[PDB]
């Protein structure tokens, strides 16, 4: 057992009825003086370490090339000049696995912290030395951290794409189906999370050529999705991930929901695709006053009416469907459903639960397109087009793929600097700048929709650690007045900075003028509404900051109106899973799962504290599982109040609650205006 | 006044090897010497062995001869978990930790194998010597049965057990703890349908059962000694594993309702350390808030 | 070829009574006219008293008569789901749907019931009659055993199903359903045992073995037509039960590798919606002609 | 039960020790007149029945609309005069059932024989009313029978392709591997078996662009196309066939083999997948000489040569393959993998066996490829370059895959009908009318090699019904100077054909002039060696017939050297399953698997006694399990030298027999020159 394993694992024996935190910092040192420095390559000089970087094919010259010598030692003397040190072992233990930039023999270690955050702030400038150095300052003050494919593949030649979020749409036909599988597989290899909206997809039993019965549904394309994500599993390097959605009112849904029960059979159980449902608020209506629903038939809605079952609004089209004799449908309990949905949930967490009105009654890209589905990790909400890929030697109408771009702020670190305004904006420059220096050259609507879109996710972490280490509960009425002011801000110079970027460039994205950002419509819960603190303890933790008024609001919606804006999307909270370790923050908004989180690696057990966890603090600090789930909810609604996209929502339940209790979270999560919900780990 | 309780007992403790991940022991196993790793597949597979007969067997036909629907579903529950469960389980550990031919070679070993041949001569004999309604040959397997649960498995126990106590193989030790958590409940039930039969009879006529049991107890004692000695002489261990065994030979003779036979020992302590939701409908009222 | 497969596809569809919460039935159960109540009552005993015998005698006579440990543990575990499982199962809705006075006086007559009574001793007859190493004798009892599993329970699964088919009973429907799915499965294995015996007889014995079958499925069937009628006429439902039998038989028959007896009938819609060649090394100038 | 069900079940009632063969003769009467004279639909003429199938959208209007209708009154009428009889009934009954025309509820019979031979004559011959007629006096004489898909779908508007397999060559890369799994769903969606070449694929542990140890192999795609080939399964009503073909040589050899062992995993399992394997020469060679060989990494060979491994001959770069430090393989023993092969044979029927060698040593076309794979009945063996589909708004380079069309020639009927010459000129025409009217618009491949290799498949069937009908025993000498005759008339007449419809379109198949058509190598053993038959029996056979001689072939070799050749392949021999039945003939060349066969339709069991079978050729029709295999190898050889592609050939084993005997016959087959090996069928 290494020394620094020994004084972290020192850390649960109790002196004087207390846990040795502090002795978690003392094995950082010792994984620095044992460990570290003595597997880090060290160079004379900075020039030489940069040649040897380019020359052995570790970085890429075109990033390099466009700053002189000079101005990327200036760089990294600006990322060394604030001497960080990693204030755990699990931090630099899982930058030094992870991120670490290592030798082709995996034995060696080239990249320091400081190395890293310098070349990914002089990828993200493009040329701009005192750009770069803001990024620095950014990244080693640790107020924002790139997503784990940014930060980690950052000016390497050897790398995967910098985006690992991607929505296809499949369309109904074999053309569609097998270019998804495709698509799937090549982004897949890329390194990304592939997410399949499947509701376009007829059901089983549907005519092919009008020959009946012939459909396999959608269960036999999750097969085939399935085989290919778990083909294409990074060089296998991790497990292939990929998700399906589909929406309730699809009549494979049971089927679908099938995929994922135990007593599935081989031919029926996919194991590395994860299932969400979209769930329109006709279904819930349904469900509340118990009427027996209807799954509908896609094929027959698509020929009676010329469009797909998931592209008009369900609850005026449910009646017409329902009362047309030629759209086929099956009788269905939506109660018994929704008890279905609850019961897979508690075995196995899966679907993930996408509240379709609830997304579109704030989207603002609604005329281009309606959100019909969401990402492997059930925050990306943004408006899709499908695709029509014909035969061979046929022009294809290429529609718009969903793929974002992912950053998360350190809610603790930006606000104990006071600088939400410069994070945000750069954060959102760099997230601008990886959406545009991406190109997939095999998922065509992916890359159009990157082109036109230039929709980012700027996302927010360590908003529990910031909560308990302000003596803060994360259920207090105190923590969401402070949720909803942060995000306030966040939102207004997202805002701010994607319409400056509009009026730099000259150009917003595609299809804006339709959006409630040139109407002016999305601002107006901000002209009218003052979201300012409305706790004493909030205010003065916002002390020093400028916080935005319905003034400020009016100022930004007329700048919106006359120069546009740049992104069509701007935040999503992603569940940020490795990022949190390396930036010593709890993971996205949730609240901790544990205190204390024991680990395996190789044949040693590591333990981990939640950051800033002392004896103070311990209350605070209280263990997601123990929370109630509604006020969990009303946090992440008063978040989403303020985020365009949606947020990764995990439920965090007792064995003790039933599938009632997990139904009634989902309704009450529907009733607050939350439009993602990811998980149900139960204790 | 029981069953129910046992019935209820069983099936919250129901389990499949499945559940437990088990390419963590790869490296501890590797580590082993190969003296260890023989005595190790050699152990399991002994264990393995009665299993299979308390499963096809054991378990089987004593279900047949007890009355009581309640009290045959508790029986037919825990010969499942015997074959279904238990003795399937080994493979798993087996088929992760062993190549083929070392899979192979382990089971002809047990079929030659006089120790391991001699017990299940001897408790394989006395279920198949049970006759309908004739409730002293019933009572006779029973004795048969807690021995073959509660003192007989120990030998085998004894090394994941040991393992499992200084931090090692412990994914297989789970699956061990899994299996002696079963076991011992089994070893109680049987044990009081035994009493049962026991305290029905004249005072002439106990005298003579408990020297039976006692007999048979000497009788399978000697065999296992040997049994021990012939595993666990080449890993250092048959002196420490005989204290184990005539612990659990005590606490065989106490779910009999008999006061302990052999004197305390103690035992080594590394061993001591090695010891669907619930659905609701959905209410009106959860729609609105 | 298929006994892993089937140990996989049975463990993995365990359940128990305590999940599925019965009491929301009494919603709809008080909406019933008399017969209604009559005929559910009438046949949930039917299959209570069926089922029993295959956990009792069925299932463990055929696991002790099989060679073979996996095939011994697949059996194993399907008998504990009779017992364990299913017939708590059954008692659990009675309980909630009658006091207990009406229990015991629908046992009673359903006890005394000539078309019950006809079809529980056919099928008790042949397990009783199998003998020690004669595959002949647990062939015709496999057979007996497939027709219980596959055939003489759908006159009764038909009624819960045709109120599961309709929003009623719902609780108690699923619970049925769970209980059908699992006699499906048992069906079709100890049919794949079945075809492994018959496959092993000579030509003259086969046409013997398929007149037994046939004549055997004749009897059960002429007596399930009555069984039929006495329960079912009450509530004018006879007619489409008749055809969900002869459905039923057809699937019983092809998993004992048999061509169907009946034409192809549609179903009551409501009731669907419920629903080694000798390794021998080359040895050389094997290249040279 | 129907009385011609008793009258059929009557045969084997023995009456006197005999059979009642003549009740099957009844049974055929009854079948017509109780079930398909009552279940026809009559019109009150040819007009309004031609109108009711065109406007029902039961025929395409254009095949139809190049003939006046007094010309397909005629064609009709020629058909009806012939006054064609089923001489049994499962003749009439897979006719019925399989291939006449039905309603859409096929409640109702609306195409007789003689309606679905003239719709097929009309069809190939594309606007010519005698050549109508000559088709339909080919057919309804049943001298020559289209394949299940021409047969079925000719005329059809609700039909599929004509085409029955197609085989693809998968290039290594995941484009290429997506487009392969693409294209097979498109080919099973249009009902054809597909075949792929996965030699081309690198192995398992390879690297993917410097990362190594990361393909999945050859069995990841396996995985992918079985679970393709699933999907589409011609709209759930035959099961999706796929065939994989690998090289004996790839490292995957084993894995692939392990694919259909019946202890396999079911992560390695494939179960609708056909496997077929390809061993070179050089693999026998070192399996006779019991030296211990070498697979290989396709990958290592591609980078070093910048060839793939099956591109190029083993036989002369394996001893610089293991010499190469740069090339990876690994140590096999060839008689331990040649055991296997024969073991896996004996449990599945499995791999199919291509001696590659034995192939290419008389394939004509070596200068456009070699032949490296067949197709999933083993018969096909064509020239095949492989497609490089590249990435997105990228141009694809399309090579040849492989697709011919069959047709079989009834040698009973053909030889009684004294022409040869005819069928097998008229047969050629019909396939290349079905060959000109293929267009795929999804396997660009394939549609590429259809219009430029031109290539066919004549077979033929009623082999053993031919000899056991005249007296000749099939494993005597006489049967296969039989053969040999015949099937050297054939190839005599098929040869001229397509030199003349090369002459009359001033056209031959692209690169013709590399093949050994053009140099005149292909005729060598023809002008050189005398085919006509050497016993008096065999040629007072072929009386009334110019068998051609020495001078005839030097003839066609000068006709051929001037004009060129329209078809690259001519005369493949396929399985022909069930078009045998409607035909009266025994299946393809292969001998009777049994005298009276028991086949369980619905209900009812029904025995097919084989054509011609009586008391006095009782033991002529013998058994193909109770024949030496080793002279049905000699049979089998004897027919292929005078087929350019291969034959569809089944071994019929014991069970009492050993997997030494099998490679004993595997052994003796590639010595005699047998170029594939389809099935191990044990009884
Ligand atoms: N907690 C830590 N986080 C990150 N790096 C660390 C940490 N502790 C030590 N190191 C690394 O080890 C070096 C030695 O640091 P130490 O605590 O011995 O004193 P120092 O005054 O920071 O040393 P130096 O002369 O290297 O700056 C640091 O410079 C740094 O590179
Ligand atoms: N074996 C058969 N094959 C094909 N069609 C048949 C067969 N047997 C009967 N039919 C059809 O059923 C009809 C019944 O007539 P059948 O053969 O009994 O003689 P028919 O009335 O004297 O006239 P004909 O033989 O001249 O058609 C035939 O005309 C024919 O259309
Ligand atoms: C992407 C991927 C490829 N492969 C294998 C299958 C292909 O035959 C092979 C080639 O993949 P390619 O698509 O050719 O990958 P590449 O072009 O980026 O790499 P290279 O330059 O070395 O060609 O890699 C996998 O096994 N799994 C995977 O996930
Ligand atoms: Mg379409
Ligand atoms: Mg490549
Ligand atoms: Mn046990
Ligand atoms: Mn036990
Ligand atoms: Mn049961
Ligand atoms: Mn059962």
């Amino acid at each position: 057992v290494p020394k620094w394993i020994q004084l972290n694992n020192e850390i649960m024996i109790q002196k004087d009825g207390k846990f040795q935190f502090d002795k978690d910092k003392e094995a950082v040192h010792s994984y620095f003086v044992d460990y570290i420095n003595q597997n880090t390559v060290f160079f004379h000089n900075l020039k030489e370490k940069l040649d040897y970087l380019v020359e052995n094919q570790y970085y890429e010259e075109e990033f390099l090339s466009l700053y002189s010598f000079e101005d990327i030692k200036e760089v990294f003397k600006t990322a060394y000049a604030k001497k960080f040190r990693f204030p755990s072992f699990m931090s630099a233990f899982k930058f030094y696995n992870d991120y670490a930039l290592k030798t082709n023999d995996k034995k060696k270690i080239l990249e320091r912290y400081e190395d890293r955050i310098s070349i990914v702030a002089l990828f993200f400038a493009n040329g701009d030395t005192e750009k770069a150095k803001e990024y620095v300052n950014l990244m080693i003050n640790q107020e924002y951290q790139p997503s784990t494919p940014t930060f980690l593949n950052a000016g390497r030649k050897r790398r995967g794409e910098l985006v690992s979020c991607f929505l296809l749409e499949v369309n109904d036909s074999l053309n569609d189906i097998s270019r998804a599988i495709d698509i799937s597989m090549q982004l897949s290899k890329l390194g990304g999370g592939v997410s399949l909206n499947l509701s376009k997809l007829r059901a089983k039993g549907e005519a092919i050529k009008d020959v009946e019965n012939a459909t396999k549904g959608v269960v036999g394309v999750m097969k085939l999705l399935d085989n290919a994500f778990r083909y294409a599993d990074q060089m296998g390097q991790r497990q292939g991930s990929g998700a399906a959605y589909l929406n309730i009112f699809h009549r494979d849904i049971n089927d679908f929901l099938d995929t994922k029960k135990i007593s599935a059979d081989e031919d029926v159980r996919v194991k590395t695709l994860s299932i969400g449902v979209v769930i329109p608020d006709k279904f819930v209506e349904l469900a509340r006053e118990d009427k027996a629903a209807y799954v509908f038939y896609p094929h027959t809605i698509y020929k009676e009416y010329g469009q797909h079952m998931d592209e008009m609004d369900m609850n005026e089209m449910y009646d017409k469907f329902v009362d047309n004799p030629r759209v086929k449908k099956e009788k269905i309990n939506p109660r018994k459903l929704l008890e279905k949905l609850a019961m897979l949930r508690s075995e196995s967490g899966y679907p993930y639960i996408m509240f379709q009105d609830n997304v579109n009654k704030v989207h603002a890209n609604n005329h281009i397109s309606k959100v019909k589905f969401s990402n492997l990790c059930s925050e990306v909400l943004q408006a899709s087009q499908v695709s029509s890929y014909t035969d061979y030697d046929e022009e294809d109408e290429i529609g718009l793929d969903i793929s974002c771009n992912l950053g998360s702020l350190n809610i603790l670190n930006v606000m104990e600097h006071k600088s939400i305004e410069k994070t945000v904006k750069l954060a959102t420059d760099s997230l601008t700048h990886v959406s545009e220096t991406t190109d997939i050259r095999n998922a065509p609507a992916v890359r159009r929709a990157n082109k036109a879109m230039k929709s980012i996710g700027l996302g927010a972490m360590n908003l529990h650690g910031y909560l308990a280490q302000n003596g803060i509960a994360y259920e207090s009425p105190e923590a969401r007045d402070f949720a909803n002011t942060f995000f306030m801000m966040v939102n207004f110079y997202s805002i701010q900075r994607s319409a400056e970027i509009a009026k730099e460039k000259g150009e917003t994205f595609d299809q804006y003028e339709g959006s409630t950002y040139a109407t002016g419509e999305y601002f107006d819960k901000y002209v009218s509404t003052d979201f300012s603190p409305k706790y004493e303890k909030i205010a003065n933790l916002f002390e020093g900051m400028h916080i935005p008024t319905t003034e400020d609001w009016k100022k930004l919606k007329a700048f919106v109106a006359e120069h546009g804006m740049y992104h069509s999307y701007r935040l999503c909270i992603a569940p940020t899973g490795s990022i949190s370790y390396v930036q010593s923050s709890t993971a996205s908004v949730m609240p901790i799962m544990e205190r204390i989180e024991e680990r395996t690696y190789g044949n040693s057990k590591t333990y981990y504290p939640m950051p800033g966890l002392a004896s103070n603090n311990w209350f605070f600090y209280k263990e997601a599982y123990d929370m109630d789930m509604f006020k969990v909810v009303d946090m992440i609604a008063t978040i989403q109040q303020h985020i365009d996209q949606g947020i990764s929502f995990t439920l965090f339940l007792k064995d003790t609650m039933t599938t009632r209790d997990l139904n009634r979270i989902d309704l009450y999560a529907h009733h607050r205006g939350i439009k993602t919900i990811y998980y149900a780990r139960t204790k | 006044d029981f069953t129910q309780m046992f019935y209820n007992q069983n099936v919250k403790q129901f389990w499949l090897p499945e559940e437990i991940a088990l390419n963590g022991d790869l490296l501890t196993w590797k580590y082993l010497g190969k003296n260890e790793q023989d005595t190790y597949m050699k152990v399991l597979a002994g264990l393995t062995l009665l299993d299979t007969e308390q499963g096809n067997t054991g378990m089987p036909i004593v279900a047949e001869h007890v009355d009581g629907h309640q009290r045959k579903a508790v029986l037919n529950f825990m010969a499942m978990m015997e074959n279904a469960v238990h003795a399937k389980s080994y493979s798993n550990i087996f088929m992760t930790l062993a190549p083929t031919e070392t899979i192979n070679e382990v089971f002809e070993w047990v079929k030659q194998n006089k120790y391991l041949q001699k017990k299940a001569q001897m408790i394989v004999g006395l279920y198949k010597a049970i006759q309908k309604d004739d409730e002293i040959s019933l009572f006779k397997a029973m004795v048969a049965s807690v021995y073959l649960e509660s003192f007989l498995f120990y030998s085998g126990f004894y090394y994941p057990l040991y393992f499992y106590g200084q931090g090692k193989l412990m994914q297989s030790g789970e699956i061990i703890n899994l299996i002696l958590r079963d076991e011992a409940i089994h070893g109680v039930y049987v044990g009081l349908l035994a009493q049962e039969i026991y305290n029905k009879q004249t005072e002439e006529k106990k005298a003579e059962l408990r020297e039976f049991a006692i007999d048979l107890l000497n009788q399978l004692y000697e065999n296992e000694l040997e049994y021990t000695e012939d595993l666990y002489d080449q890993v250092g261990l048959s002196h420490d594993v005989k204290k184990f065994i005539r612990y659990n030979a005590n606490k065989a003779l106490m779910n009999l309702g008999f006061d302990p036979y052999f004197e305390e020992e103690d035992i080594n302590p590394i061993v001591l350390n090695g010891l669907k939701a619930t659905v609701e409908p959905l209410k009106d009222d959860d729609f609105y808030f």
